[PDB]
């Protein structure tokens, strides 16, 4: 339980003491088993010569299978076999640590608000790893465990789906969350500015209001003609967090499954703009 | 010691100065040039002082060419015993294409580069050989890819720019593999390529595309996923992307040049240039097939490959990170033999 | 730890302890039973011929 | 005084311009100066959008409307009102209107004897909007390169703009911004999920304190942030997410002219190595 | 096809209008807890309470409080004092006019709430908000100036006292309060106090001389309720519009 | 008054800044007078020719 | 104002004043800096022909 | 501000003051050292020929 | 004053500080002096020729 006067600045100093618990040990050994074979796997990609290592770090990987072993459960180790051994062992660390969570909260007395919304996070990441490349029959369909690579696999997953910018779920999860950036500034920024009327104290605020909450409601009110509590501020973030991996999750699913072009979608359904045509006489030469 | 309140107004000050900083040290700003619609950005972002300066850069000035000699004459194949690509030229002309092949391909060594110095009949060096293919090789591409290199045309100059190996050529594994056992598989990619424009794509691309006829249309022409046709490929996704980052450093332009990203796949939304540049995949991949790799077996071992194989050519061969080759500069007007087989 | 150390438990909280071998051993075993899986010759469910080369 | 408690906190004061003429409230809204400078800009702004798509020849949805920007070779200059000059309007009253809105809030602010975090905070949204729209267009030297004004369209000038750079994933400034985005998104999950945790404890328990907030967290990630602290952390990593979304669209054009994966050679060619 | 229902209709939309059906509920779900305070509403012009529908007004929701009470929301309480402000005709969005010294009445942005009148206490049940001459197990970290006998130069440029003790919150380890003895005591929240360390002054930019001399006491010198809080941070916060001008 | 200042302390640094600011505004004029000798400023009919 | 009007600084504040006189100096200096710098025939360091057309 | 005007240090506190103005003269350093960098005839490294047209 | 710092300690400090302010202009004006000794950086009519 040792001090820290930088972090004691911004909030609190006291770092520690934390409880793991038996599924906390459990989620860090499957964890550990987990980094250590992405990790070895990017060293001996360079050969094991840190110094490579260090210049390429963010271009290293641990990769999927290819699309010709399919949703082979176990295919070779340096075929991506240590791919799926990797993401077999952080899933399983991952649902451990939503268990501990889940535990911590129950053990306080607390709700299970905090599991629960780490439940849409892991929802969003088994899409994106386990979920959708069962239901479309391939390994190679999940990120790579990679800096640059899984930003390489973001670009590929929208170019190969016809512009994920037309998936209306994917708007959705963008709205979400440049609405949970607007809500979060809003709410840092009220809470800051009644925090002369004693603000930050929000659960004192919520069983006996004050002036803080009152000033806080009215300032909303006043600029935009409707307000929260100072609880249902809270449950505002809250839903706004979970929508983003939600959606995000939900329109992981329909690519590929029910929906193959999302610019021919929005097209079918009067969503792309049309625009005029500057290139008057260009066709497919293939055809 | 007691602590000093932050003075606001002069680390604005600082800050201003630090904006000063900044704009001195990181931007004239890029020129534009719009090709497509309004609001949709598509065209090309350049600096001005860096495309003048690869504008007036040696390789992208094509060598003065002598007056042509009346095509009317000895011609070459009766004066001349060893010429069978070139038996149907003057011999005065004959003497003009070698004076300007040696300024197009080996200036520095001369003659003797691709001639026996005491025999000029004599097909010793592997050079003479590889030159031969070389002249049938541009002729084929004058006279029948007129749909890409026209009306620029190609000539040794193209590809070669005054020196004997080209600058962007390519062999098979390129890019070398890593992982030791049973870890680390790159899969061709992971890695901080130039190929790949130093981004973790595809970087041994050019064999599947500009060697091989596999497909680089992995966007589905309908909305809605088929019974028979694929539902996947995301890491097929990247090599195509990889393949477009080649294209795009080997002409020194963005995607939206031949591309308007609202959907990769529409022809009709693409500039005239994409029709170009599928004209130019078809003859790049007839290059590497017909001419460049059959040529393997008269390389030596200090020219080929790791994988043992012939050097081949890309987009980056002929057009050295411009749009054109030279900037669009005629070759061909200046020297018809060049244009078509005898 | 052998047979006749059995103060260990003095020191070593049993509870605790044997939830921790107990996630360790299941991660041991899964980790070899995928790595098995994961070569040619030890695959069982992929059948490969012994004889792999 | 429309809450139950709203009645003693309607008073005269708070005008930026020194007096009581438009201090008044319609409904819940309290009215301004700058309060009816914002309806004048948003109703110029909102009629010459709807005067620009029923104008529009392909007869658009909502989601095709688009009043696009000039184009780039009318420079900083004026261009047709159907050629650009209609988007140059809608900008201009945008921007007046996002500026009386920050005002009006700092009106509101000093009404209630408050602080100014919220005005300073959505600045932060303007200063984004005015280097998309205003200052990087400058700096690049036409008005066309800000985004057209549709649902659907202004997606497309992101994918292109982006697409110009060949990988914008690669963008720093990018990267950053969309780590402080998402660890917005983190942060505000985590601190909804522990006040509404703390709020609503369950059945037989009582409402938990600050020991318990504390606590949560010190027991999962090893650190409490605190109850002040958690909301200047959020207010915090919200604005440094958007002024690494304005650095890395100040440097797309402006600075960086070529792609963006070939500027991670100053670490891979490292003079280390 | 794979995913379509119809020609136009398909798996993709009709997942979409689910997503829209469930977002338009959480919405309403989210707006009917936004109502748990303030409502239902009252009118400006003669305050008679505006009918509500049930299905907008959420049941009361019971908050057990950590050291005992229930807490209701919504509870049927309206607060109802008497507001020392006036304005010319009832008319609608009409802002008032403080009839006295708006400060000491509590109008506008100097109201407060009618919290509890009890202190404000931990886990353990002992006061949260203390002065640091009672407690020895909480000290000042070295590495910040120490707020304690420092000057105190109100928003007129006057020095009206000198900070003799801060009050630190228990729970939170954090000063809230500053213990002023004007040159009898008052408490400075700390949101509203710049601190100088090379000039050892505190800088209050929301009082006046005049208005320090107003400022609401505790009744315990060692012991502050809610409601005195309250009270006093609203004394401070109207200050900013009522004190130099 | 508004500021604190006594009308002494107000002229003491009113001299100063008088002086600072005379002082700058003739460097000004010296650099101008050397920046027009070195390229005039205003273009003719014809322009830079 | 003038060399006489000393009673400014009883209404203007002598320090913040000059800070935002500093900062208005600075960026008036550099944007004329860069305006000449961005100009062909102004431009001190690339040393164009004065007579620039 | 002159050999004379040593009371300046009444108005501006030199312990929040020298700091600033270091990192402007080190910043402003930056920049001019820069802006020759940026330039051919004054990039002492590149070392191009002094006659540049 | 304003600042707290006692009027003689003052004028020790800005004693030191002009002295290290007048070295430190001493020394930019000799790396100006040998700066236009190497390269001239004020170009004539015709330019860099
Ligand atoms: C299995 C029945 C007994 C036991 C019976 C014995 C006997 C007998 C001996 C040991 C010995 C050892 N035991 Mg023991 N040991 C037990 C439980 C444990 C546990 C545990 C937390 O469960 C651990 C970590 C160990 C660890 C160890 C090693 C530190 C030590 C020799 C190392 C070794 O052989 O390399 C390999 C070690 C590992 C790979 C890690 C340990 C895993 C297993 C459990 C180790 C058992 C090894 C032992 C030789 C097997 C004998 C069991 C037979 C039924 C006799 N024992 C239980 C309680 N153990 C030897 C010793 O200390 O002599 C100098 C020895 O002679
Ligand atoms: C360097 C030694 C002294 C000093 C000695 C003098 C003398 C002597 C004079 C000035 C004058 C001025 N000083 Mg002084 N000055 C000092 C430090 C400063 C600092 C600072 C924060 O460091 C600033 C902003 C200034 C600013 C100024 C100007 C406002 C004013 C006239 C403007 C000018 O000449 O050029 C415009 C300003 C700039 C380009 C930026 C200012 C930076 C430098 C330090 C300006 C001083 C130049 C000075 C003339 C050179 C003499 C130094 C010799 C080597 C001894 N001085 C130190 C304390 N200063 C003149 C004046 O008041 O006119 C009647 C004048 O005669
Ligand atoms: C420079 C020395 C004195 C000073 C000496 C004088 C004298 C003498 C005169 C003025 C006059 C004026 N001064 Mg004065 N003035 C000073 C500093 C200022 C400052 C400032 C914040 O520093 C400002 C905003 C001004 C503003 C003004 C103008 C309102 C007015 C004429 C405007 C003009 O000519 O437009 C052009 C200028 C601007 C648009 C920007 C203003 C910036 C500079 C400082 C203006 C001063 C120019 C002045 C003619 C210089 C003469 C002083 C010589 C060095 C002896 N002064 C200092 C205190 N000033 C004139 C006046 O009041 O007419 C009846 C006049 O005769
Ligand atoms: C509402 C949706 C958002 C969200 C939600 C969310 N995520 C969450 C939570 C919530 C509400 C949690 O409660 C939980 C958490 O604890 O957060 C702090 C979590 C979490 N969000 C995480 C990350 C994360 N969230 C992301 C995103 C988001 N999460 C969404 C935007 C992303 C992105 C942008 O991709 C990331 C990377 C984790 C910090 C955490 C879950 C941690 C976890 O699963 O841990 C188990 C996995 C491991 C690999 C274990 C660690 C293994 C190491 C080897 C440990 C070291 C062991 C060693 C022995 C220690 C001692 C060493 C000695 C030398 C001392
Ligand atoms: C800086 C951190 C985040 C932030 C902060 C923030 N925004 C804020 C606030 C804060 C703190 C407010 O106080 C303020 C508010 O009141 O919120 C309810 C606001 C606000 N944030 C808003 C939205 C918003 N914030 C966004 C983002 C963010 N806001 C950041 C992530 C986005 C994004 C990413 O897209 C949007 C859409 C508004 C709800 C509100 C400001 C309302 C306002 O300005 O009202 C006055 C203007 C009008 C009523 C309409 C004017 C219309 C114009 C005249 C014509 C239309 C022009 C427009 C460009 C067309 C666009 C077309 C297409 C591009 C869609
Ligand atoms: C002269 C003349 C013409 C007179 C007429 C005058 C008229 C008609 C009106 C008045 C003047 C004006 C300018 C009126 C404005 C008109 C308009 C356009 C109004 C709407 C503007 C607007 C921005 C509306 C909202 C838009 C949206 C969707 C915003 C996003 C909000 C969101 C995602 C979630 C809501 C969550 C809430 C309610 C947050 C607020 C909130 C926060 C952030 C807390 O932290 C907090 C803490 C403690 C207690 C309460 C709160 C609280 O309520
Ligand atoms: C040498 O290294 C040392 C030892 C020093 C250790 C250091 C390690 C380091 C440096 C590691 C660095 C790792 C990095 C940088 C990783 C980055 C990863 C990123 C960015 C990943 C991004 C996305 C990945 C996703 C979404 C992956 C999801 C995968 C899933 C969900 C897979 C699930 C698989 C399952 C459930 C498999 C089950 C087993 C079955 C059932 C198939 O068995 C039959
Ligand atoms: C390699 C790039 C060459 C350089 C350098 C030079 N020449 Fe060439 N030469 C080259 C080829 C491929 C051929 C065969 C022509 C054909 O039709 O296949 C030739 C041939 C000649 C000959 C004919 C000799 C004979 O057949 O007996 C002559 C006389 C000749 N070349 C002259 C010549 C001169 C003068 C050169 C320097 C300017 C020169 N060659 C360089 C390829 C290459
Ligand atoms: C002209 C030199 C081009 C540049 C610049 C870019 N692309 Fe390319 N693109 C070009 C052609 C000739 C083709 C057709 C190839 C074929 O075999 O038909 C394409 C196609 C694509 C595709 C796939 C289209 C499909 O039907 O699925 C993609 C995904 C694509 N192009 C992407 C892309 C990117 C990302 C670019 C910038 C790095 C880019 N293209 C530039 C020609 C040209
Ligand atoms: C040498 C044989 C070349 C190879 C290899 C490639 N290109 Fe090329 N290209 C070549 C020439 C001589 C010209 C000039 C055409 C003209 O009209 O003068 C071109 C031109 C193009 C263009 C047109 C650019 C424009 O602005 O219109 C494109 C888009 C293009 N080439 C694409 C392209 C690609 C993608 C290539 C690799 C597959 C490629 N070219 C190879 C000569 C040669
Ligand atoms: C564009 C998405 C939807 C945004 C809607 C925001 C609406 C905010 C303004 C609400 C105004 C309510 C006015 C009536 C309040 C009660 C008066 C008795
Ligand atoms: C309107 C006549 C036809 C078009 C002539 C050219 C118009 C564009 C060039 C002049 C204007 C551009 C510069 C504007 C600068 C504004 C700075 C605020
Ligand atoms: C930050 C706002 C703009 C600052 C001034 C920009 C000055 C340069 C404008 C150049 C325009 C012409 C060249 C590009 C076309
Ligand atoms: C037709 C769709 C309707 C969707 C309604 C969604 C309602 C969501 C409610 C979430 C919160 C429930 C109450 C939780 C209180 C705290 C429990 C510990
Ligand atoms: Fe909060
Ligand atoms: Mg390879
Ligand atoms: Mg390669
Ligand atoms: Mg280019
Ligand atoms: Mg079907």
């Amino acid at each position: 339980s040792t001090l820290s006067y930088w972090l004691g600045k911004i909030g609190d100093a006291q770092i520690g003491p934390i409880y793991l618990g038996a599924t906390g040990i459990a989620s860090l050994i499957f964890g550990f088993v987990a980094i250590e074979i992405i990790g070895l796997n990017m060293l001996a990609s360079v050969d094991w010569n840190p110094v490579e290592f260090l210049r390429q770090f963010p271009w290293l990987a641990l990769e999927p299978p290819g699309p010709e072993h399919g949703l082979r459960a176990m295919p070779p180790l340096n075929e991506g076999g240590w791919w799926v051994m990797a993401g077999f062992f952080l899933t399983a660390s991952i649902l451990l640590w939503w268990v501990r969570t889940w535990q911590r909260a129950k053990d306080l007395g607390m709700g299970t608000h905090i599991a629960w919304a780490f439940a849409s996070a892991i929802f969003f990441y088994l899409v994106l790893g386990f979920i959708r490349p069962v239901m479309l029959g391939s390994w190679s369909e999940a990120p790579p465990f990679g800096i640059f690579p899984h930003l390489d696999w973001t670009a590929a997953f929208s170019i190969r789906y016809g512009n994920l910018y037309y998936n209306p779920f994917h708007m959705l999860s963008i709205a979400f969350l440049y609405g949970s950036a607007l809500i979060f500034a809003m709410h840092g920024a009220t809470i800051l500015s009644v925090s002369r009327l004693g603000g930050d104290r929000e659960v004192e605020q919520i069983t006996d209001r004050g002036t803080a909450a009152e000033r806080a409601a009215l300032f909303w009110r006043w600029t935009m003609g409707f307000n929260a509590t100072m609880e249902s501020i809270h449950r505002w973030g809250w839903w706004c967090a979970v929508f983003v991996t939600l959606t995000a999750g939900l329109g992981i699913l329909l690519s590929g499954t029910v929906v193959d072009n999302w610019y021919l979608w929005a097209v079918k359904h009067g969503v792309a703009p049309t625009y005029p045509d500057v290139f008057p006489g260009v066709t497919d030469p293939a055809a | 010691s007691p602590r000093a309140p932050v003075w606001v107004g002069g680390w604005f000050v600082v800050g201003l100065i630090t904006i000063g900083l900044l704009t001195v040290m990181m931007g004239p700003a890029g020129t534009y040039t719009q090709s497509g619609y309004r609001g949709l950005m598509m065209g090309e972002v350049d600096m001005a002082d860096e495309l003048a300066d690869d504008m007036a850069a040696p390789k992208n000035q094509v060598p003065a060419a002598s007056e042509r000699f009346p095509d009317e004459g000895p011609l070459a194949g009766e004066v001349y015993v060893n010429v069978p690509v070139l038996a149907h030229l003057s011999a005065d002309n004959f003497n003009r294409l070698m004076v300007a092949i040696t300024e197009w391909v080996s200036p520095e060594e001369g003659c003797n580069y691709c001639h026996d110095p005491d025999d000029l009949t004599a097909e010793r060096p592997y050079t003479k050989i590889v030159s031969r293919r070389m002249l049938e090789m541009v002729m084929y591409l004058n006279s029948q890819w007129g749909d890409h290199v026209a009306p620029s045309g190609v000539t040794c100059w193209t590809c070669h720019r005054g020196n004997p190996v080209p600058e962007n050529i390519w062999f098979k594994n390129d890019d070398a593999d890593g992982g030791s056992g049973a870890l680390g598989n790159t899969f061709g990619q992971n890695a901080a390529s130039w190929d790949a424009g130093l981004s973790a794509l595809p970087n041994d691309v050019m064999e599947a595309y500009l060697l091989d006829d596999q497909n680089l249309r992995i966007t589905p022409t309908n909305d809605l996923p088929m019974n028979g046709v694929t539902q996947i490929g995301t890491k097929q996704a990247e090599w195509t992307y990889g393949m477009m980052f080649h294209i795009s450093k080997g002409l020194g332009v963005n995607c939206t040049y031949c591309h308007n990203s609202q959907s990769f796949r529409v022809w009709e939304m693409s500039p005239p240039a994409r029709v170009t540049a599928w004209h130019g995949i078809q003859m790049t991949r007839a290059i590497n097939v017909d001419f460049l790799d059959p040529l393997q077996p008269e390389y030596p071992a200090n020219r080929l490959g790791p994988e043992g194989d012939a050097p081949k050519a890309n987009c980056a061969t002929c057009h050295q990170g411009a749009f054109k080759p030279m900037y669009g500069e005629n070759v061909i007007d200046d020297y018809p033999s060049l244009a078509a087989p005898g | 730890m052998t047979f006749s150390t059995h103060k260990v438990w003095l020191m070593f909280d049993p509870r605790s302890t044997l939830v921790a071998l107990a996630a360790f051993l299941v991660v041991l075993a899964l980790l070899i039973h995928f790595l098995c899986l994961g070569h040619d010759r030890f695959n069982w469910l992929e059948g490969n011929p012994a004889a792999t080369k | 005084a429309m809450l139950s408690f709203e009645r003693k906190y309607r008073v005269r004061g708070g005008s930026l311009i020194g007096g009581d003429l438009f201090d008044f409230w319609v409904g819940p809204f309290y009215v301004g100066f700058f309060g009816v400078t914002t309806l004048f800009f948003t109703f110029v702004g909102v009629a010459l959008i709807a005067y620009g798509w029923v104008m529009d020849p392909s007869d658009p949805t909502v989601w095709q409307l688009s009043i696009a920007p000039p184009d780039l070779s009318y420079g900083l200059g004026f261009a047709p009102l159907m050629e650009g000059g209609l988007w140059q309007i809608i900008t201009i009253c945008a921007v007046g209107a996002f500026v009386s809105w920050a005002l009006r809030e700092v009106e509101i602010c000093r009404k209630l004897g408050i602080g100014f975090h919220v005005p300073f905070a959505f600045s932060f949204a303007i200063a984004a909007y005015v280097a998309l729209t205003v200052v990087r267009p400058m700096l690049l030297g036409a008005w066309g390169h800000g985004f057209p004004y549709g649902i659907m369209s202004h997606l497309d000038w992101v994918s292109n703009v982006g697409y110009q750079f060949l990988h914008f994933h690669y963008n720093p400034g990018h990267m950053l911004g969309i780590t402080f985005f998402f660890t917005t998104a983190l942060a505000l999950a985590m601190h909804g999920g522990l006040i509404l945790s703390a709020a609503n404890p369950g059945k037989g328990e009582k409402v938990k304190g600050p020991e318990h907030e504390n606590t949560f967290f010190r027991d999962t990630v090893g650190y409490s942030i605190g109850t002040l602290g958690i909301h200047r952390l959020g207010l915090i990593l919200a604005l440094s997410a958007v002024f690494w979304s304005i650095v890395c669209m100040l440097i797309s054009g402006p600075v960086w002219t070529k792609g963006w994966p070939e500027w991670w050679n100053w670490w891979y060619e490292l003079p280390i190595w | 096809m794979i995913g379509d229902f119809s020609s136009y209709m398909d798996v993709a939309q009709i997942v979409l209008y689910a997503f829209w059906i469930f977002l338009f509920g959480v919405i309403f779900y989210l707006r009917r807890e936004d109502r748990r305070e303030g409502y239902p509403l009252e009118r400006d012009t003669d305050g008679k309470i505006m009918s509500i529908g049930p299905w907008n007004l959420p049941a009361p929701k019971i908050f057990y409080k950590p050291q005992g009470g229930t807490y209701s929301a919504p509870n049927a309480a309206r607060d109802t004092r008497a507001i020392k402000a006036t304005r010319v005709g009832n008319f609608p969005g009409a802002p008032l006019d403080p009839t006295g010294d708006p400060l000491v009445d509590g109008v506008g942005p100097a109201a407060y709430a009618e919290r509890a009148d009890t202190p404000d206490k931990t886990l353990e049940g002992r006061t949260r908000i203390v002065p640091l001459r009672t407690d020895a197990d909480l000290w000042l970290a070295p590495e910040d100036p120490d707020p304690r006998g420092m000057a105190v130069v109100a928003g007129c440029r006057t020095t009206v006292g000198a900070v003799s003790d801060v009050w630190v919150d228990r729970a939170e380890n954090i000063i809230r309060y500053l213990e002023v003895s004007l040159g009898k005591t008052v408490l400075v929240p700390m949101p509203m106090a710049v601190f100088n360390d090379l000039t050892r002054t505190v800088t209050v930019k929301s009082m006046d001389a005049k208005s320090f001399a107003n400022v609401p006491t505790p009744k315990s010198a060692e012991q502050i309720t809610l409601r005195e809080e309250d009270r006093i941070q609203a004394y401070y916060a109207g200050g900013t519009l009522y004190a130099n001008k | 008054s508004s500021t604190g200042l006594t009308e002494a302390e107000a002229k003491e640094f009113h001299a100063v800044y008088s002086q600072s600011a005379a002082g700058f505004l003739a460097v000004c004029a010296v650099a101008h007078v050397l920046a027009w000798m070195w390229r005039p400023f205003w273009p003719g009919a014809e322009g830079w020719v």
